[PDB]
């Protein structure tokens, strides 16, 4: 035995692969790709306009009762043509499983709101809009949720600076709080921590 | 397995009905609550007479920071910046240069105590046990600047609390 | 059906960046040079976009290094020069592109250290 | 060994002292300048030089796990002492 | 028969078998509109006929619940209703068609 | 604790339980603040032979996720993500409160 | 893609229509904003500020960008109408505590290294 | 014409006389190395670059072995990993514990290659070796206990700078790199030995103790001290 190495679960891996094939066969119109990670997590990459049909299928189908919307977020990758990557994490209590559905979008392309499938999508999509600038088409109430009132810019984008552009203070002349351009007494110190030696041969990419 | 918290049903016999009616008319559970409160009244309080009595602590306690020395009096820090690198809050600033005798010693060692999260990573990463989080916690100040420590202040803290810090490190260094 | 926009993409009005940091910033798209102190080349794989350096002054108290430039620590990673250029163009910053420098292939031969009639012979091992 | 600048301000062990015309001296008015009176360089000078009869010595700062990482000092150059630089401690082979 | 289903908002049904037969028959009727080669039709028809066979061969509700392995009979009825609505929506959506559009050249690459 | 018997009896009557059996204040029953030195166990990978890191490198066993289906590239039974969850059994210890 | 998905408004004419509708909505709201927040500015000043904020995006020629801008403008308006904001943010629109930043080359050269 | 070799079963077309290390680099794999420098000659002494050929019972020094037709190079094989671990174990067994007080610090090839290719535990139960430091001028600070006898400085000195005042004296574990006399290595190209020394034995003296590599921000500019435009 290897005490320091996490054991694998071939049974769960095979079950997840079979279910991924099942959903890919059922919905060829949207499912672009299916993957199973080596720690037994199923992922489905679909076309962005199939969000509502795919989520409705995975929620209502007898063999896929993913009743609970565990999470809903986005990942920003500037180097891609469609930078934003919308991620849905679903939990199926009847079959005791979890699934992930990933779509893609850019700044100007709306993503259909999934509040008709799961109600938590309301606040989750409000947060996604507030933090990345992704607009959801049929949202009952789409507005900022976490940022300050009148805040400009979407903080969680990779190109948004860590400290932002404005800072607040109380100005006695006008007897109110004011927002002024950011100015740090001590600048955040950027560290270059990556080692120049390759760590994982298994993830090496072709030089191209 | 599972259990039901509220799934019981009351017996409808005459004695139980009369007991429930008596509880409704004569506030039995309210009297029970009064009795519990009276019991607590006659119990002994847990209040300690601060500041004449201090709450218990452990040798692992993280308090005010300090810079230590070897028994010879030489500073332990070797300007390796491991604490600065590992500091989650970036509350440590270090600048070094060769000393007059060529030693690798810091010229600036600042800790911002209004930025530090008192997480103790600096004393874990120190390979010479120079920076420590001492046992003192009563160091509240009337001005903001007094909480921006520098090398002189940290060395003063080390000299002031060296005995207790050394005793705690001796007591707890076998778990590290 | 589906509309068409025959114009260059521009999201500067939506990003929320101040006009000063939109107009007066020239980013630098390049592949970072290998750290000369190490022989590893794994840090010279991806293109990087970084902004120009602005002023840093000394704090009157504690002598720290202050700043007023929000984009001082903003470095972005791009897989391709075209991707980085497209991102910079759509965000509206000026950009300078530097071509990737790859070492030229070299002919190495251990037996050249013992040449009978050439200067490549080494005097020590 | 603290020293006093011509402006009356004590110098730290790093040689820090504001100039005569520096406005920043006003921060110490009605208050005090935090200076540590013990100088590590002076103390380590006060410490003597050990003499061991071996070419290589090992220093860990004393205390075992409480000291600095163990290092080895080569006592071959007789014109100077071998200094463990973690703790600034001098060792020397017995000459003569 | 049973007092409660143990779930808030899920009422007890006094006619489980009739409701299940009706719902499964409706689901099978809706699936007839879907093209034969569609993979959604085959799997759903298979599972529906498999579950509809159990309700017609077991009169006892508890043994039927044990055979179906879908929670209580009320949960099974609710899932049948959800499946019927999903079948109608899938009839509207027509997802058996080929892929709408392939993604760009490097859209799911990682790390990048 | 230190209290009169009469007050203890009054507390017992008012609360309905023997308080002295289970108090909420600590009287010398806790471990002393000074303890003998320990000697912690060393670990499983502290051998001097037959211990190569290539045989116990957890990170390097990680693999890129397997591509089950990629669009780029009989009658099969319908499947499920996993076998359905079995019904939870009621607790034998105390099924009802 | 050549066939970009439209948010709405299709071409630029409907986008301009939405811009004008949002401008009317903002214009009719400035007296209420001044009254409720007890601002010390004039109503004319508020209308001028709304006009200026509309005009700083006058160079946009993309219908999708215009649609996103009017969506965010409606969001800002609904923040103001429901008194979710305070006088703090409404005055933050005015930059009342900033020193006048120099714009000529000679003044920029004198003050510092800023381009 | 080009011959066909294989790296982990992937076909590569390389010129005759190309080394195993160069073939792996062409396919995209950087073989770990200490004594090998592309601008210098081939030494092949640190033995860190040993890799396994598919049918060869013996590992080959990838920095010095020319490739042959139909050679399958197993870069990440068990034999290669064991060889790298053994070489790193010997190096670190005789290496001193100076990392916190060593300017090489976070940009050390010995540290990085130890963390990527070597083991994480020490079986060395004996005392370590201590080496007397030399003095070769006001630019290079020498702490020779950290040297790994990779002979990069010697090869660079001779071949590039045309100065042959560096070399190894003695033999065995007592071999030392230096001048053997009190002679300063003064030349207009003497900082490159600081650059190419894989360990902290040769370090910059003006830069000593001032900073750590992760703190420094790198700005790519050019040189104006002469007309070369470096
Ligand atoms: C006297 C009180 C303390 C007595 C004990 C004592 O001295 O212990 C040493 C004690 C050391 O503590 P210890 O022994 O380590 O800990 C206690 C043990 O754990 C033991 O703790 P314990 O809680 O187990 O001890 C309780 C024990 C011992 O404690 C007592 O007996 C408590 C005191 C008597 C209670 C009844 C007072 C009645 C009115 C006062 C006049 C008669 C009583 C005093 C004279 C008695 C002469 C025989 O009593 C009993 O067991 C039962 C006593 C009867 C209870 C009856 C039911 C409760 C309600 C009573 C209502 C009374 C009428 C309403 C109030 C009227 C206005 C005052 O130190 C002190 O008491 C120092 C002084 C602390 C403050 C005393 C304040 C009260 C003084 C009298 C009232 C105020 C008059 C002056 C006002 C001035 C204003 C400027
Ligand atoms: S305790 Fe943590 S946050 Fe505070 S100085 Fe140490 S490392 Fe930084
Ligand atoms: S980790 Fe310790 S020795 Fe290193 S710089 Fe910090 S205080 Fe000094
Ligand atoms: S050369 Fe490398 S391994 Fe040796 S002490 Fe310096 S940092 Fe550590
Ligand atoms: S001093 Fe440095 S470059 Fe020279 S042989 Fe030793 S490790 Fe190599
Ligand atoms: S790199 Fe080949 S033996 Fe040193
Ligand atoms: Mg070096
Ligand atoms: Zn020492």
């Amino acid at each position: 035995t290897r005490p320091t190495i996490r054991p694998r679960n071939d049974v769960v891996h095979k079950q997840l692969s079979a279910f991924g094939q099942y959903v890919a066969e059922i919905l060829p119109k949207y499912v672009q790709q299916v993957q199973v990670s080596c720690f037994n997590e199923l992922e489905i990459f679909i076309h962005p306009d199939g969000v509502i049909p795919v989520l409705t299928f995975l929620r209502d189908h007898t063999n896929a009762q993913f009743k609970s919307l565990a999470d809903l977020t986005a990942v920003d990758v500037p180097t891609r043509q469609n930078r934003f990557e919308i991620v849905y994490n679903l939990l199926s209590l009847r079959f005791n499983s979890r699934i992930r559905v990933k779509t893609y979008t850019d700044e100007l392309t709306p993503i259909e709101s999934s509040v008709t499938v799961y109600k938590a999508a309301n606040w989750y999509e409000r947060e996604i809009w507030d933090m990345f600038g992704v607009f959801f088409a049929n949202h009952p109430d789409l507005r900022r949720i976490l940022t300050d009132y009148g805040f400009e810019g979407h903080p969680f984008r990779k190109d948004f600076p860590l400290s932002g552009y404005v800072e607040l203070r109380y100005d006695d002349e006008v007897k109110r709080v004011v927002a002024e351009p950011v100015e740090l007494a001590q600048e955040f110190r950027k560290f270059d921590l990556n080692s120049p030696w390759e760590a994982f041969p298994a993830y090496r990419q072709p030089p191209e | 397995t599972y259990k039901f918290v509220n799934m019981r049903e009351p017996s409808m016999d005459m004695k139980s009905v009369t007991d429930r009616a008596a509880q409704t008319l004569l506030w039995t559970e309210l009297v029970r609550g009064l009795g519990m409160t009276l019991s607590y009244l006659f119990r002994e309080p847990a209040t300690i007479n601060y500041p004449f009595e201090k709450g218990p602590l452990s040798p692992r306690f993280r308090g005010e920071h300090a810079l230590r020395r070897y028994p010879s009096g030489e500073e332990r820090c070797i300007a390796c910046k491991l604490c600065e690198a590992v500091c989650p809050a970036q509350a440590i600033t270090i600048e070094a240069e060769p000393r007059a005798d060529g030693s690798r010693r810091t010229t600036r060692y600042d800790i911002d105590m209004t930025k530090c999260i008192y997480c103790g990573f600096c004393q874990e990463a120190c390979p010479v046990d120079a920076i420590v989080e001492g046992p003192n916690f009563e160091f509240s100040t009337e001005t903001h600047e007094e909480l921006l420590y520098n090398k002189e202040k940290l060395l003063n803290n080390g000299d002031k609390w060296e005995a207790e810090i050394a005793a705690n490190i001796q007591a707890d260094y076998l778990y590290r | 059906q589906l509309i068409a926009v025959d114009e260059k993409l521009d999201i500067t009005t939506l990003t929320g960046v101040p006009e000063e940091h939109i107009k007066t910033r020239k980013v630098r798209i390049f592949v970072p040079a290998r750290n000369n102190m190490q022989s590893g080349v794994n840090n010279t794989k991806k293109w990087k976009m970084e902004f120009d350096t602005r002023e840093r002054w000394e704090n009157p108290l504690m002598g720290w290094s202050s700043t007023a430039d929000p984009l001082s620590n903003l470095v972005l990673t791009f897989s391709t020069k075209e991707d980085a250029v497209a991102f910079a163009e759509k965000n509206g910053w000026s950009f300078d592109v530097e071509e990737r420098k790859v070492p030229k292939p070299k002919s190495k031969s251990y037996g050249a250290n013992f040449s009978w009639n050439k200067r490549t012979r080494v005097s020590t091992k | 060994g603290v020293r006093t600048s011509p402006t009356g301000e004590k110098v730290t062990h790093t040689g820090q002292a504001y100039d005569d015309g520096d406005y920043r001296r006003v921060r110490f008015s009605d208050r005090q300048k935090e200076v540590n009176e013990n100088f590590a360089i002076d103390l380590i000078a006060e410490q003597p030089v050990s003499e061991v009869g071996s070419r290589v010595i090992s220093c860990d700062g004393g205390g075992g796990a409480l000291g600095h990482p163990r290092v080895y000092i080569n006592l071959d150059k007789e014109t100077k002492t071998g200094t463990c630089g973690y703790c600034g401690l001098q060792f020397r082979q017995p000459h003569h | 028969l049973k007092k409660t289903t143990g779930l808030v908002g899920l009422a007890v049904c006094e006619t489980p078998h009739e409701r299940l037969k009706i719902l499964y028959t409706k689901i099978l009727d809706v699936l007839g509109q879907i093209p034969k080669n569609a993979a959604y039709r085959k799997y759903t028809e298979q599972i529906t006929n498999e579950k509809l066979g159990m309700v017609k061969a077991e009169p006892d509700v508890k043994k039927l619940e044990e055979q179906l392995q879908g929670g209580q009979i009320e949960e099974v009825i609710l899932q049948a209703e959800n499946e019927l609505s999903l079948a109608r929506k899938m009839l509207r959506w027509k997802p058996w068609e080929p892929l709408v559009e392939e993604p760009p050249a490097n859209q799911w690459k990682w790390p990048i | 604790a230190s209290a009169t018997r009469v007050i203890q009896l009054l507390r017992n009557w008012a609360s309905g339980r023997d308080l002295q059996a289970k108090l909420q204040l600590r009287y010398q029953e806790i471990s002393k603040r000074t303890q003998p030195p320990p000697k912690l166990p060393v670990g499983p990978s502290h051998k001097l032979s037959n211990n190569y890191y290539c045989t116990r490198d957890g990170r390097r066993e990680a693999m890129p996720p397997s591509i089950v289906m990629s669009s780029q590239k009989t009658e099969k039974k319908a499947v499920t993500p996993a076998p359905p969850i079995k019904r939870w059994e009621l607790s034998k210890d105390q099924p009802y409160l | 893609g050549t066939s970009v998905k439209p948010i709405f408004s299709r071409d630029m004419n409907e986008a301009k229509r939405r811009v004008r509708e949002l401008y009317r909505a903002w214009y009719r709201e400035v007296p209420n904003t001044v009254h409720l927040f007890q601002l010390d500015i004039s109503v004319k000043q508020g209308r001028d500020k709304v006009r200026e904020m509309f005009m700083k995006n006058a160079h946009v020629t993309d219908p999708r960008v215009v649609d996103l801008l009017v969506i965010k403008g409606k969001m800002e308006l609904e923040e103001t109408i429901n008194v979710w904001k305070q006088r703090t943010h409404i005055m933050r629109f005015f930059h009342e505590t900033e020193a006048p930043r120099p714009t000529d080359f000679l003044s920029k050269f004198y003050v510092g290294h800023d381009p | 014409n080009l011959i066909e070799v294989f790296v982990d079963g992937q076909s590569v077309m390389v010129e005759p006389g190309t080394t195993v290390l160069q073939a792996c680099e062409k396919v995209g794999m950087q073989i770990p190395r200490f004594c090998y420098h592309e601008r210098l000659s081939v030494a092949g002494n640190c033995r860190m670059c040993l890799v396994e050929i598919e049918k060869a019972p013996k590992v080959v020094a990838a920095c010095a072995m020319p490739v042959m037709k139909g050679w399958n190079i197993l870069t990440n094989s068990e034999k290669s990993k064991k060889a790298r671990e053994g070489v790193m174990e010997f190096l670190l067994a005789n290496h001193p514990l100076d990392c916190p007080i060593c300017d090489q610090g976070g940009e050390c090839d010995l540290q990085d290659q130890s963390m990527m290719f070597g083991s994480d535990r020490s079986r060395f139960l004996e005392g370590k070796r201590a080496v007397e430091d030399k003095n070769i001028g006001p630019l290079v600070k020498t702490i020779m206990t950290r040297c790994i006898q990779c002979t990069r400085c010697i090869r660079f000195a001779s071949e590039i700078a045309g100065v042959d005042d560096l070399g190894t004296t003695g033999r065995g574990n007592d071999m030392q790199v230096g001048t053997y006399i009190e002679k300063m290595f003064m030349s207009e190209l003497s900082g490159n030995i600081i650059d190419i020394c894989p360990v902290g034995a040769l370090t910059s003296k003006p830069y000593a103790f001032t900073a750590r590599p992760w703190e420094t921000r790198k700005t790519e500019s050019i040189d104006v001290m002469d007309a070369v435009g470096s």
